[PDB]
Formats: C-alpha cells, structure tokens, sequence
C-alpha cells in the first residue's frame, strides 16, 4: 500500500514488454509450432507411402491387373496390400505416442490453471522464477499461454545479523523476522524486505 | 525429542543416445540392394528422424534438470558451516575429477568393448553436457543452497549463516526456531552421523542403483537383439546377402531377398518403436527429477512424502551416471 | 560441349511452373544439406546428411 | 568370434600368425551451418571416426561424398565425436549456440568464420558467506 503507485506502474511496464517479447523471437511459440508440424509431416509421409511400389511392379493396383494376369496378381497385390497396411499401422502407433506426450502436457496445463491461476502457489519455480503472485491464462492455437506475475527481490544490502539477543539474563528470539544491525543499533526486520523496527 | 534422517532417492534423467542409418544395417556393402531399397519411400527417413528426436530430447532432459541456475556459485574457503560437516557432498579438489566422495561411489557402481561391438551401422552419440560439467552444475547447486538457502532460486543469492537458515527450515515444519539453537550441537552431530551412513549403505545394498542399472541394461540388450537379427534367416536360404545373389538366379533373388529386406526392416521398426516407449518413460522421470530439483533443493516443500518420508528440511542433489541422486534431510 | 551423368538435383518451381532455380545434391555439403532438407533456406544449427 | 557372433579374428592358411578383423571405418556426416540468410560457409563433422582416416581419401570416385576441395579445408580438430573439419578451436568459452557433443558448441564469430569452443556454463560468482553476515533486499 505504501508502494502501490510504484507497483502498479511496474506491473504495466512488465505486461507491455510481453507483446514485444513474443513478437520478436521466432522460437517463442515453437512449443506449439512443432506440435502442428509433426502432425503435418506425418500425414505427408503417409500420403507419399502409397506412391512406393513395396517390391511390386507398379505403385497403382489398376495397372497391375491390365498388364498382368489374375492367378499371380493375388501374390502381386498381396505385396502391395501389406506395404500400405504396415504404413498405416506405423502412422497410428506414432499417433498414440504423440497423444501420450500431449496428454501428459495437457495434464500439466490443467494443473497450472488449477494452482497458478485459481490460487497462489507455494511451489517454488512451478509458476515462474521468483515468488509467485498470480497468473493470467491466454488462449492460443492448440495450446494455452500463461503470464506468471512473480516477485523478484532486487538491490540487496549487506548486514550483520545475530541469532538471538540477551537483555534481562534471558535469550530473545524474533517472532516473525530476523535481527539485523546497521553497525551501531540492532533492528528486527522482515526476511524478504528491509524495514527496520525497534526491538520490542 | 527428534531424529534427523537422510534418505537417498535415485531417479533416471536421460538414456544413451543412438543413431541408425538406412542402408548399412539392412544391406550394407551391397550396391545391388540400394537401388531396390528405394522401392519403399519413407522407410528409413522416418526411422532416422525418430531416433534423432529421441536424441535431441535426451540433451533437453539433462539441461532442464541440472542447468536451472544462470550463475555458477562456488563454496567459500572457510568450511565451518555451523558445525555441520559437508565433506561428503562438496567436491574433492585433490581428485582429477572434481566429484564428491559420494559421487565417486555412484560413478563406480554403474557399468555400461560393449558399445563398440555393435558397429554394424549403429552409432552411439555422446551427450552434449559431458560428465565433468554435469558435476559442475551440481556443485553450483550445492554452493548456493548452503550459503544462500532458497534465495538463489527466486532472485539474487542473498547470503545467510547456515545455523540460521536451518531455523527458517524449522519454522516451516511447525516447531519454533528456539529448538534448533538450544540443540545445535546435538543437531549438527546427528546430521553428520546420518550422512555418514549414506556412504556405507550405497555401497552395501547392490540394487540401490537398480533404477539407473536397468536404464543402461535395457538399452544395451535391445541393441544386442537388434544386431542378433542380422543372423536371422527369415525363411531364406542364407542370412548373408551376397551368397543369395551368387548361388541363385537374378529373377528369384529379388523376390527371395524381398522378405529379407522387410523382415530386417520390421526388426528395425520394432527397435525404434520400443525406443519411443522408453524415451517417454525417461521424459516422464526427467520432469519428475526437475520438479524435485526445483522444489526440494531450491526451497522447502510442504508436500507430504514428496521430498522424503518425514518433515522435509532441505535436500542436496548429487550427480550420477545417466541420472540424479537426491539426499533428502527430513 | 559438356557431358551428362546420372545426378540428383532439387528444382524450384514458381507459380507458373518454370524452373527458376536449382541446387545440386552432390556439389558441396551446403547444397546436399539443402537437398536433404527440401528447402533453399537452411536455418542455423546442426543437420545430419548422408 | 565375439558376443554378436561376428567373424573378427582369422588365422592365415600360410604361417601361424594371427590376424584381427575390424570393419572399415564408417560414420554419419553432420554439417555445422549458420543460416543461409547469414554467410554460406559451413563446417563438417564426421561422427565417431579417427581423423587420420579421412584425408587419405582426398581423390576422385573414392567415397560416398563427392567433394574433394573441402577435405583440404580449414584446421581439423579431433573432438570426442570425431573431428570437425572447417572450424577452428578457440580457447575461451561462450554460451552454446550450435551443439556438437562432449562440451563442444560451435558458433559464428569474428573476417568472420565458424569457430568451435567448450561450453561456458554461466558467470562465476562467489557468495560472500559469513557466520554473522546476512543480505536483505531494500
Ligand atoms: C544505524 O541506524 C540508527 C537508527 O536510525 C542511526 O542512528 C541515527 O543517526 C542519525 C544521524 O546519524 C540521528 O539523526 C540525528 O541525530 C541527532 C543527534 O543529536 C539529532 O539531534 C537530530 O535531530 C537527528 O535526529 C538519529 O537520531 C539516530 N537515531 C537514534 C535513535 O538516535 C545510526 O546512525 C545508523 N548507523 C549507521 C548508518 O552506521
Ligand atoms: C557486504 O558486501 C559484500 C557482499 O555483498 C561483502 O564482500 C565484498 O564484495 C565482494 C564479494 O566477494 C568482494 O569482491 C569484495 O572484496 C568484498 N569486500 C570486502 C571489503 O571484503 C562485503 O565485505 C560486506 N561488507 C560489509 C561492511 O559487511
Ligand atoms: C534425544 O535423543 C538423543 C539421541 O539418543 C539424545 O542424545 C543422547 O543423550 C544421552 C543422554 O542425554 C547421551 O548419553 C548420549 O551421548 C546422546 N547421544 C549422542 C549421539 O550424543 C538426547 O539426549 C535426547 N534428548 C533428550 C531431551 O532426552
Ligand atoms: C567431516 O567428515 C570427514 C569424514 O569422516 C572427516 O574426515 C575424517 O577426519 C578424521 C579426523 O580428522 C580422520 O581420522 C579420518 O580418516 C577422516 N576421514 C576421511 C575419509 O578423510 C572430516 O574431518 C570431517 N570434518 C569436520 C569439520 O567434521
Ligand atoms: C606352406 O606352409 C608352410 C608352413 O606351414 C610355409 O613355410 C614357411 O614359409 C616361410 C616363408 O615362406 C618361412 O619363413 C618358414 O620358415 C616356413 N616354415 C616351414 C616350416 O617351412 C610356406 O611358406 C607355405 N607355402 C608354400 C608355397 O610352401
Ligand atoms: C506468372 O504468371 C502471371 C500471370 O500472367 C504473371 O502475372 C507473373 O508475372 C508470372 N510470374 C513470373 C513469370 O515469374
Ligand atoms: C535475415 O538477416 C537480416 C540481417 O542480416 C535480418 O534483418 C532479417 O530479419 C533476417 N531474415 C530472416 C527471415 O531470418
Ligand atoms: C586415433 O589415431 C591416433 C593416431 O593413429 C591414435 O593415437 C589414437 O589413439 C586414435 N584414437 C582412437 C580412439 O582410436
Ligand atoms: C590455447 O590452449 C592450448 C591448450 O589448452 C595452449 O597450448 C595454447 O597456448 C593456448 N593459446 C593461447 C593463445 O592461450
Ligand atoms: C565464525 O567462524 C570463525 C571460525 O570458525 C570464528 O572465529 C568466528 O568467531 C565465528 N563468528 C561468530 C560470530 O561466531
């Protein structure tokens, strides 16, 4: 509250830098780009695999009945009906592999929306570098994009600390904080921010 | 009262990369096959692409687990951390390999001519991060979690005395910080006694590293049965290709080796498909080890029985062959 | 006068079907990298070839 | 024979001296290129071969690659993944740009040429640890 004008100004500059960050580097959406590229380049080989002879005399079955007879066609078409058969099984098996990799990533993104977005996460480095504050989801083609608003300490100052102090012949431990000294006097302060307080 | 227990936990991170080429495995040293092998199309580009992807991501698994800090910290020369003895996990500079006394056991209890007897078109690529820089990353993690605590994982490293970092680890448990100071001589003595048993129990049970022993056993044995099918006849006359052409006519051989060119190709397709199963298990375990490193090491976890059985205080990573070993202090 | 031999090429067609450019697949490693990548522009990185 | 049951040791029919059979040297060829939008010079890595076995074959009609002038190229450098031909080894370390293997990462530096170097993991820092000193952000 004593720093809200600074914090709100600091947040607006950070969220404006996101649009410049994504629009610059091309590898920004590569997570989603290789998802659609792997699907397209697996369909392309599946289409091109029927253009191969598979050890037969031709790649089309209508030609191998006009220029070749019926009894041995069965063995000629069997060499081509199993080449496209194994090519379709190869395509399906790689699709189950990719679906398991996607579902393991969609289960993570459902966990990210449940924890980073619907609450404040105490799991460090789960929802971005630094102490988590809140997250904002954004939609994307075949994916989701988060905006992890975090809290990064800066401008650290060295200090001299003590575990406890003894005043009336008995030890005194801080309740919520740490004893520090600026060289002359002793103060109690928060662990993650510097506000000196009189030892009370 | 209480006791402080150190429990080890071993997780695979990456497996051995490999690469199979198209023609030399199937019909190498045979120019009469390579024109006939073109009659399949995407038979082997797909296999090469899949194995290269299994390999590219084997370097991403090691990068996302160990390389989590942009700054390589180093330990101070003064090795008095509050009476706690950290000699077993900080690196030993007297050894030529800058590894801890515990990492030296782990790099001796895992075994791989074995990789070089598979030279039939099979090439085992080396990892991008070599062995002496993975342990450099682990030393950078240990030099931060002792001097700075959890503060290096969330911003600038902010130094703190270790007897006091453990008071904040005690405050997360549910006990106040006065129990750590009134008993630090006992706590520091109990921690070093518990960390001494890790050096003995790791070299006692043989199957302690069975988690990393079978990730290299499964990859080497599947490599072994891959080259064991080059002697497979597949219903032909001879398993050797050149004796088929010389001792049999040109028309019959092309169809005769057509079942030797797809029987041996389906043996290669079975190996690639089995690698995609095994890479997914490792990638599911590398993301688990990255979660352990980002939460148990870079902070204090409130998750029950995640970073060790008990109330988790703070953990240490240790490098390992094709994996990582965590030392959970509970 | 020049001699033809069996060579593999990559031909770039325009929208009107004319051969606007071509690249050999056996001249130098950059050309065979373009030939095995099926692109006249190659991004920065490592690529496995024959 | 061996574990894989391959013929790897024979005895000559004349005299009783023994001979060892190791197969002919083979390996993949990997190029180390920047973008073609950037300069068109490349570097070539021969994967997993001894590098004294490549420059014997600087001739015509002798290998699966057809180029001859590139084998007499820049300075070779035996890494742990074969030798890299076309890029020079540079002592100081930077961050990885194009990964090669066993710590070697090539990049395009300054005239301009492709150089190879060992990876730099990060900036070296020493935390000022003391048993009575703490650091608190302001
Ligand atoms: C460590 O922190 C303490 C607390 O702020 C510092 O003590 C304070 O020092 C300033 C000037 O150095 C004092 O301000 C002036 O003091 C004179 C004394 O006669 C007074 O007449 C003025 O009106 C003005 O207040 C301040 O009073 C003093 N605080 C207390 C409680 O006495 C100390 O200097 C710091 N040490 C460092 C930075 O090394
Ligand atoms: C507090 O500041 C720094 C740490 O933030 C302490 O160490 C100095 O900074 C670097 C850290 O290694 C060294 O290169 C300097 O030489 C250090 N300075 C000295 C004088 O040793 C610094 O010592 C601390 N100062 C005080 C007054 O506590
Ligand atoms: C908590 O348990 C520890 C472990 O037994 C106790 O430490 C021992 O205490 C006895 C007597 O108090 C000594 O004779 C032993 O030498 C101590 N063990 C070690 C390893 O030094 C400790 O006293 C217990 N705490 C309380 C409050 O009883
Ligand atoms: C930390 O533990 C190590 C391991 O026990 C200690 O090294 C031993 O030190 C004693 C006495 O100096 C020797 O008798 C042993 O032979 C040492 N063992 C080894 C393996 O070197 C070390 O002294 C301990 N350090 C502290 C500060 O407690
Ligand atoms: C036949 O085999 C014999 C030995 O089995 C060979 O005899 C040796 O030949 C070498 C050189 O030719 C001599 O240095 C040895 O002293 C010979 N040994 C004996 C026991 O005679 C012989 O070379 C082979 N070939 C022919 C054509 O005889
Ligand atoms: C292709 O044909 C269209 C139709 O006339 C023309 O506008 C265009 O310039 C042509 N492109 C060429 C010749 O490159
Ligand atoms: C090509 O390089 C120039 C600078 O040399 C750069 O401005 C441009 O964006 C690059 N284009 C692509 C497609 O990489
Ligand atoms: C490569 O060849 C050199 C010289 O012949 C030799 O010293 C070196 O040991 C060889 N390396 C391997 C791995 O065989
Ligand atoms: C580069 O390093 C090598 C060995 O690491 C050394 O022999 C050589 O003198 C170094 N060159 C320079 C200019 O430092
Ligand atoms: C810090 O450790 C050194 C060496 O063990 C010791 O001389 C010094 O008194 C210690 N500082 C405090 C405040 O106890």
């Amino acid at each position: 509250y004593e720093n809200q004008k600074l914090i709100a100004n600091q947040f607006n500059s950070a969220i404006g830098k996101i649009q410049d960050s994504l629009s610059s580097t091309p590898s920004a959406l590569g997570k989603l780009q290789d998802v659609v590229n792997h699907n397209a380049q697996a369909l392309n080989t599946l289409v091109k695999q029927l253009s191969s002879k598979f050890g037969a005399i031709s790649s089309v079955l209508n030609d191998i009945f006009s220029r070749l007879d019926p009894p041995e066609a069965e063995v000629q078409i069997d060499r081509l009906i199993t080449g496209r058969l194994q090519s379709l099984q190869t395509y399906v098996t790689q699709q189950l592999i990719r679906a398991a990799e996607i579902r393991a990533s969609a289960n993570l993104a459902a966990t990210k929306m449940s924890e980073c977005v619907l609450g404040q996460s105490k799991r460090v480095d789960f929802c971005g570098k630094g102490y988590h504050l809140m997250s904002f989801p954004q939609s994307a083609p075949h994916g989701v994009v988060f905006l992890h608003v975090t809290y990064v300490p800066a401008q650290e100052k060295n200090f001299t600390t003590a575990p406890a102090i003894c005043h009336d012949g008995k030890a005194h431990f801080p309740r919520e904080g740490v004893f520090v000294s600026n060289g002359t006097h002793w103060f109690v302060t928060q662990r993650n921010f510097y506000e000196p307080q009189i030892i009370t | 009262n209480f006791t402080i227990s150190v429990t080890t936990e071993i997780l695979p991170v990456s497996m051995t990369k490999t690469s199979v080429d198209c023609t030399m495995y199937i019909c190498g040293d045979s120019t009469e096959c390579s024109n006939l092998l073109l009659q399949y199309g995407s038979f082997c580009t797909q296999l090469k692409r899949a194995l290269t992807g299994i390999a590219v991501e084997q370097d991403k698994n090691t990068q996302e687990v160990f390389a989590q800090v942009k700054q390589i910290y180093k330990t101070p020369p003064i090795k008095y951390f509050g009476g706690f003895n950290f000699s077993q996990i900080l690196p030993d500079p007297s050894k030529p390999s800058k590894r801890s006394p515990i990492e030296d056991l782990l790099f001796n209890k895992v075994t791989l001519l074995i990789c070089a007897q598979k030279f039939k078109g099979l090439t085992v690529l080396p990892p991008l991060l070599t062995d002496e820089m993975i342990a450099q990353y682990t030393s950078a993690l240990l030099a931060g979690t002792i001097t700075s605590g959890w503060t290096f994982g969330a911003g600038p490293a902010l130094q703190i005395p270790f007897p006091m970092q453990m008071a904040y680890r005690f405050n997360g448990i549910g006990v106040t910080q006065n129990v750590l100071y009134e008993n630090q001589k006992l706590i520091a003595n109990q921690f070093n006694s518990a960390i001494g048993k890790i050096q003995d129990s790791l070299s006692s049970t043989p199957s302690a590293l069975g988690k990393l022993q079978d990730v290299v056993n499964h990859n080497a044995q599947a490599l072994n049965t891959l080259v064991k099918q080059l002697s497979s006849k597949f219903g032909a006359i001879s398993s050797v290709l050149n004796d088929i052409f010389s001792r049999l006519d040109p028309p019959e051989a092309e169809v005769q080796i057509d079942r030797l060119i797809t029987g041996r190709l389906q043996s290669l397709q079975t190996y690639v498909t089995q690698q995609l199963i095994r890479a997914a298990e490792i990638r599911a375990s590398a993301n688990l080890a990255a979660t352990k490193m980002s939460e148990c090491v870079l902070g204090q976890s409130k998750r029950v029985d995640f970073c060790g059985k008990g109330y988790h205080l703070m953990s240490f990573p240790q490098s390992a062959p094709h994996g990582v070993v965590f030392l959970h202090v509970t | 006068v020049g001699y033809l031999q069996p060579r593999t090429f990559l031909l770039k067609y325009n929208e009107n079907g004319t051969i606007t450019d071509a690249v050999d697949c056996a001249l130098d490693p950059l050309s065979e990298t373009k030939c095995t990548l099926k692109s006249f522009t190659v991004e920065k990185g490592i690529y496995q070839t024959s | 024979r061996d574990i894989a049951d391959t013929t790897d040791a024979v005895r000559d029919p004349q005299t009783l001296e023994i001979l060892d059979i190791t197969p002919c040297s083979f390996g993949g060829v990997s190029v180390i290129t920047p973008g073609t939008n950037t300069s068109n010079q490349v570097a070539v890595l021969y994967q997993g071969v001894n590098c004294t076995e490549v420059p014997v074959a600087i001739h015509a009609d002798q290998l699966t690659p057809t180029w001859r002038v590139y084998s007499t190229g820049s300075n070779v450098f035996q890494t742990r993944a074969g030798c890299l031909i076309g890029a020079e080894y540079v002592n100081n370390s930077y961050e990885c740009d194009i990964p090669i293997g066993a710590g070697i990462c090539a990049s395009y530096q300054t005239s301009q040429s492709i150089i190879a170097y060992t990876m730099s993991l990060g900036a070296e820092n020493s935390v000022a640890y003391s048993n009575n000193s703490i650091a608190i952000p302001t």
